[PDB]
């Protein structure tokens, strides 16, 4: 009974102390990586029919 | 009376955890990345339809080759298709007709599946001179096998309805590692690019990040009001999206350790059955019980298309490792490729 | 393009094979066995002859696949829809446990599970065959214990036929789709060896009624 | 040895039929009742067709046969409409070609209707005896027998349109269809009769099977009602006309020119009733109507 709560607290205290970063920096890195690879995405930019094996 | 006082110690730990999560909330993605206007509307047309299943399709998964895929049907069959020539390359009859997951073993040589049998069946596709035969059967899970993904050619990560995950070694056949901490049925799992961490979503409305080597839980993410049916990693590897039965997707960031953004439309109120990203991560596709799949702009949470070619519940959705197309499978016994 | 066209026929072969399997899979009855653990379903499975157990048996040029999922121990809401389309649901209930409690009397738990399964949104046109097991045990038990332990509103003598019919009705009342499905009840007999015959008759009735419904005859 | 020079006047003079110089009370009566039955037929069959092609629930072989029967009955209604505005005094202006065309249209429409009834019966008999629950259905046999139905109808309506006519046999000419011959009347009557008795036997076997395999476990009352009314509509609509044809071909000096138009009106009322007899039971079809 108490052992369950003890293990849960021990595992949660590791989550308590964690390398937290500002949401601003996380969003900036997300946007940077998303716009850097924007060219290599076929779905983002519909490609013509001869370049896709599914067209013909 | 130490149990309740430790419960309140956890209460205070959560109080200061929420305080720190708010302290790091300097701004929001919506305020920051608004300078870039919407990317525009996307429209993808069904370029193929794979027939042959005589019952509901419950799962699929793409191979790293970007040409072959696998699907499991309630009729008791596991079919490996080729999406180019739409020719059924393999058709495996299973011992138990009740299957719910698939996996293609990026090595390209093995496949796996499982379900109400509580077993993970591994099928080898070498077939020197005989038809495909069950190569191994991993037993030990006490609940149905909800998801499974080959971490390597000899290791496999499995999620079960018994509220735990397990890393198995195929050769020996025992649970090399066990992952506990979820209080509900683990419904989905997703591996990271490097294979050093993986995120699992369960019916307890929670997603947990797990270290494969260490075996512990690093961070816990919450915010969903109901069961998480699907989960996918962001291509960069520092974020992940979760789809739930509360008609909503949610993008969480690892480093931030908090809910980054949400994707929900007042028009859609059904459950989400699958989620995926595009190779660039901008587009977030989500399969729904509405018989259709919705596209979202990850950075701004704006619908940017819809896929409608199925007459029944869209059960599985996937995007190839090249991002050239998308595969959808539904209970109507048919699959479809888009773009 | 020498062998790129060869594999095609192989593919086609697979295809045709699938079809045949489908046909065979369509020529067999599908029954889902449900119960509250100690409902006496073991006796039924025996008289017909971890994970999910399958029992095949033939009778009068007909075939039956019975699926027992009693060893799951998980939230049923996630996998129950997997049985949408079975020919019937055989639901077992032990009459003896009307008085013994697991708190909660096992009969109330059985009625709750029955209400959940019958009125489930995935089982709206599937018929239920109710098997009330432990006939003689329950009969000899009520000779000293009233039926008022489970249902406090019952009124009458404490004998086998009356209380048996009372429990039959109490289980049949939980149905709400009174126009879409039926409930074939049968108190399991030990030495008569006719339970498989009752299942055969119920499945035949269900099949014929669905046939008449397919066309404009019902 | 045939005559294709003289017009309808000579043929009607051969037998006892009259040309109806100009309008008459009976003429207006028959025209009105005919156009009424035709309006009813067309409206009901159009309603049935739009209901079947609007809701997707009605996308199965039995509903395909029901829609085919609706189309056949609509065709018969329009054929009876075209028959009006040309009979009575207008018939005097018709010629041999147009006469044969009109009669062949009538014959082919009604034969298609009868064949569709028989095919519905056959598919019901087939479906009632399968020992499967779902039985995923295809589109092969339904369209096969549908094209066979329309082929039988077209051939039975065209045979007399080319060679099987009493033009070449002045001695043996009908008394209701002056140009047709008694042999064709006998053929059509025997066809109708055998089709009806076959339907009767099929539905009786269905009922016996259901009775035997349901007694051990109400369906019997509803099945008996459906079968008895389905057969009764057909019999009470077609028996007088078949009797009239048989009397014409068999009994000479039998007064048959009096009860021909009314018996035709009844035969068409059969198609008027067909759409509701095969669609009133399905409450979904009724709900779809709006
Ligand atoms: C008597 C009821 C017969 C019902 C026949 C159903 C269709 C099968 C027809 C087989 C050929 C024999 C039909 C003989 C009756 C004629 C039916 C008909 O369509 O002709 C209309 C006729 O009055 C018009 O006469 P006029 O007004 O003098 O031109």
């Amino acid at each position: 009974s108490i052992a369950q709560a003890r293990k849960l607290v021990e595992q949660l205290k590791m989550e308590a102390n964690i390398d937290r970063i500002k949401v601003s920096k996380a969003a900036a890195d997300l946007m940077a990586y998303c716009e850097a690879h924007a060219k290599e995405d076929p779905l983002l930019t519909p490609v013509p029919a001869s370049e896709n094996p599914f067209r013909e | 009376s130490e149990l309740d006082q430790l419960r309140q110690e956890a209460e205070q730990l959560k109080n200061q955890i929420r305080d720190a999560r708010k302290a790091c909330a300097d701004a929001t993605l919506s305020q920051i990345t608004n300078n870039i206007d919407p990317v525009g509307r996307i429209q993808m047309r069904t370029r193929r339809t794979l027939r042959g299943h005589l019952a509901k399709i419950y799962a699929m998964h793409w191979g790293t080759d970007s040409r072959l895929l696998v699907s499991a049907s309630q009729d008791g069959k596991l079919i490996i298709w080729d999406s180019y020539t739409t020719n059924k390359v393999h058709a495996i009859p299973l011992r138990s007709s009740w299957v719910m997951t698939c996996a293609y073993a990026p090595s390209g040589n093995y496949v796996a599946c499982g379900g109400l049998d509580n077993i993970c069946s591994i099928y080898n596709l070498k077939t020197r001179e005989g038809n495909v035969r069950v190569s191994r059967e991993l037993a030990g899970h006490t609940g149905y096998l909800s998801c499974c993904r080959f971490l390597d050619d000899n290791q496999i990560v499995t999620s079960s309805g018994d509220t735990t995950c397990a890393l198995w070694d195929i050769e020996t056949g025992q649970q090399t590692t066990t992952f506990t901490g979820h209080t509900g049925d683990v419904m989905s799992l997703s591996l990271a690019p490097d294979t050093r961490l993986f995120v699992s979503g369960a019916c307890d409305a929670s997603a947990k990040l797990w270290d494969v080597r260490e075996g512990m839980c690093r961070q816990t993410f919450t915010g969903h009001e109901s069961d998480i049916n699907a989960i996918c990693f962001f291509p960069n590897g520092n974020a992940f999206a979760t789809g739930s039965d509360d008609a909503t997707c949610r993008l969480f960031d690892l480093r931030a350790d908090q809910e980054l953004m949400t994707y929900s439309h007042d028009n859609i109120i059904c459950g989400i059955t699958s989620v995926s990203f595009s190779k660039s991560g901008r587009l977030l596709l989500a399969g729904y019980d509405d018989f259709n799949c919705n596209v979202w702009d990850a950075l701004k949470a704006d619908r940017a298309g819809v896929l409608a070619g199925h007459d029944n519940r869209v059960s599985c959705l996937g995007v190839t490792d090249d991002g050239m197309a998308v595969a959808t499978g539904s209970w109507d016994s048919f699959l479809k490729i888009w773009n | 393009s020498a062998e790129d066209k060869a594999a095609v026929e192989r593919s086609k072969m697979i295809d045709r094979n699938l079809r045949e399997d489908g046909e065979k899979a369509a020529r067999e009855v599908k029954l889902l066995l449900l119960g509250a653990g100690e409902s006496g379903k073991s006796t039924i499975v025996k008289q017909m002859k971890t994970g999910i157990v399958e029992t095949h048996f033939t009778f009068k040029d007909l075939h039956f696949k019975m699926f027992d999922v009693g060893a799951q121990r998980s939230e049923r809401k996630k996998w129950i829809h997997c049985f949408e389309g079975v020919t019937a649901i055989i639901f077992c209930v032990a009459l003896s446990d009307y008085d013994l409690v697991l708190e909660m009397n096992r009969m109330h738990e059985s009625m709750k599970l029955f209400d959940s399964i019958c009125n489930n949104k995935w089982f709206t046109d599937t018929s239920i065959i109710l098997f009330l097991n432990k006939k003689d045990l329950f009969e000899e038990k009520i000779k000293k214990s009233p039926l008022t332990i489970c249902y406090p509103e019952y009124a009458g003598s404490n004998t086998y036929e009356e209380a048996a019919a009372y429990i039959q009705c109490q289980f049949e009342d939980l149905n709400k789709r009174k126009d879409t499905k039926e409930i074939y009840t049968h108190f399991t007999c030990a030495t008569d060896t006719k339970n498989v015959q009752f299942v055969f008759d119920a499945v035949t009735d269900v099949i014929i009624k669905n046939n008449l419904k397919d066309c404009g005859l019902f | 040895q045939c005559f294709y020079n003289e017009s309808i006047a000579f043929f009607y003079n051969r037998s006892g039929k009259h040309l109806a110089t100009e309008w008459n009370t009976v003429s207006k009566l028959v025209m009105g009742l005919g156009i009424t039955v035709c309006i009813f037929i067309m409206l009901a069959n159009l309603l049935v067709m739009v209901a079947i092609y609007v809701n997707r629930r009605f996308h199965f072989p039995i509903y395909y046969l029901m829609a085919n029967l609706a189309a056949a009955d609509f065709f018969a209604g329009l054929a009876y409409f075209y028959l009006m505005f040309n009979t009575g005094p207008n018939t005097r202006r018709l010629t041999v070609s147009t006469w044969l065309l009109r009669q062949g249209l009538i014959d082919t429409s009604l034969t298609a209707s009868v064949a569709n009834l028989l095919a519905i019966a056959i598919e019901r008999h087939i479906t009632v005896f399968r020992m499967q629950l779902h039985t995923r259905m295809s589109n092969r046999r339904v369209v096969v027998v549908i094209v066979v139905i329309w082929t039988m109808a077209i051939v039975m309506g065209a045979i007399p349109s080319v060679g099987w006519n009493c033009i070449c046999d002045i001695e043996n000419c009908s008394n209701m269809a002056p140009l047709y011959s008694d042999s064709y009347l006998v053929f059509w009557a025997i066809f109708n009769l055998v089709t009806f008795v076959v339907m009767v036997v099929l539905y009786a076997h269905i009922f016996g099977y259901v009775r035997q395999r349901t007694m051990r476990m109400d369906t019997m009352m509803s099945l008996l009602k459906t079968v008895v009314i389905v057969l009764g509509a057909f019999i009470i609509c077609w028996t007088p006309g078949l009797v009239l044809l048989l009397l014409d071909v068999c009994c000479p000096q039998c007064d048959v020119l009096a009860y021909e138009k009314f018996f035709l009106l009844l035969a068409e009322f059969n198609s008027a009733m067909n759409p509701i007899i095969y669609s009133y039971r399905d409450k979904e079809m009724s709900a779809t109507f709006r």
